[PDB]
RNA sequence: GGAUUGAAACGCCAUGCUCAGGCUGGCGAGUGGGCGCCACUCUCCA
């Protein structure tokens, strides 16, 4: 039992997306006291459409920044975003509690994978 | 299903001789964000004949049911109120239908705008069917 | 300890998760009134699918609280959380009286293991 | 095709665990703390 690239359930996809935004941010800005996780974990799971919209602004800004320097990862992450955001039809305003459980699994699963290598 | 919650409390002062010597004490509260409840009841005439329970008492009972909560406010109680009341009256001293059939005429379900967690009465839809010939349904109470 | 780290039985896993959570919380906040167990044991068993996702919020907050300090155990816990959860495909809705018993077992074995030096 | 102190031999009919009772009254997570000091996109060809 591990990460399934084919689950195609919306709250699972949202969890994966969250996890990889965390990872990309990490590489963006070293040395931060607090991660986006610590800041937004709860909110994200309660109000998808609310926040998700917001975060992508900053992510855009960052990837804009990061092309100057020769270093890359971040093109793999931009592709990973672009896959998950194409599979997600739309952003729910809110999720049933039981669904907020499944969101945690997609996050953890995805994280572990990225934890490797 | 319901999901109970718990919260924490400070305190100015100390009740007892706590000489160990700010926020001096903790405390707890238990709450329910939201919930909707149902109940059932019966009345029997043969037993009533044995005690004299009469009509005026029945009217007073209806009134008590309607206005029960209004005088109950307390710290822990929160906000509570009654919403609906339906009464079935058979046409003879012994009913004309089984009870379970009658209670089935009332049905409760989610409104169209389900939207995940329920937080108001508005989230629900209530409907009542039509009773057999021998039973009289009055719901406007 | 009798703990079997390769059982993979869902209720067993769940119990281990519970125990680890408890330990984390305990470490976070010395001098607390009571334990997680005391507050949420019942509910968990009753409805695993509704409570675990709330528990994991607080877990994060505790970890955050901890890690900033030299007592960076709390990183070690997070790895276990990763490992455990990894094996789980979804949360159950309901549990039989039987797996409830199993659930308990897992809890206890893990508890003793943590308390080992 | 006389005779195992044997050959035959019911434990049986039937009986409410019952009437009823609040987990209650109420309590601040709060006083305040600089992300700072300084750094060339620069040296060629009608």
């Amino acid at each position: 039992v591990s990460l399934d690239p084919a689950r195609t359930d919306r709250p699972y996809l949202l969890g994966r997306l969250f996890a990889v935004l965390e990872k990309a941010q990490e590489d963006a800005v070293p040395g931060a006291n607090a991660t986006i996780k610590d800041r937004y974990l709860a909110s994200a799971s309660a109000n998808p459409g609310q926040v998700f919209h917001m975060l992508l602004k900053n992510a855009s800004n960052h990837t804009a920044k990061l092309r100057k320097d020769p270093e890359r990862k971040a093109i793999h992450y931009e592709i990973m975003m672009q896959e998950i955001i194409d599979n997600i039809s739309d952003f729910p305003v809110t999720m049933s509690s039981d669904e907020q459980g499944l969101f945690m699994i997609g996050y953890y699963h995805q994280r572990k994978a990225l934890f490797t290598k | 299903p319901v999901v109970p919650q718990e919260v924490s409390i400070t305190r100015m002062a100390v009740t007892t001789k706590a000489e160990a010597e700010d926020n001096r004490t903790m405390g707890r509260k238990h709450i329910v964000p939201y919930g909707l409840y149902v109940a059932h009841g019966f009345i029997s005439a043969p037993l009533a004949e044995k005690t004299g329970f009469s009509d005026e008492d029945l009217t007073l009972f209806w009134d008590a049911l309607v206005n029960m909560f209004e005088h109950d406010r307390s710290a822990a109680r929160g906000l509570m109120s009654s919403r609906k009341l339906i009464v079935f009256k058979h046409q003879n001293r012994l009913g004309n239908a089984p009870a379970h059939k009658l209670f089935d005429l009332v049905k409760v379900s989610r409104a169209e705008g389900s939207s995940g967690p329920a937080r108001s009465f508005a989230d629900y839809a209530v409907t009542v069917g039509q009773a057999p010939e021998g039973v009289e349904v009055k719901e406007m109470l």
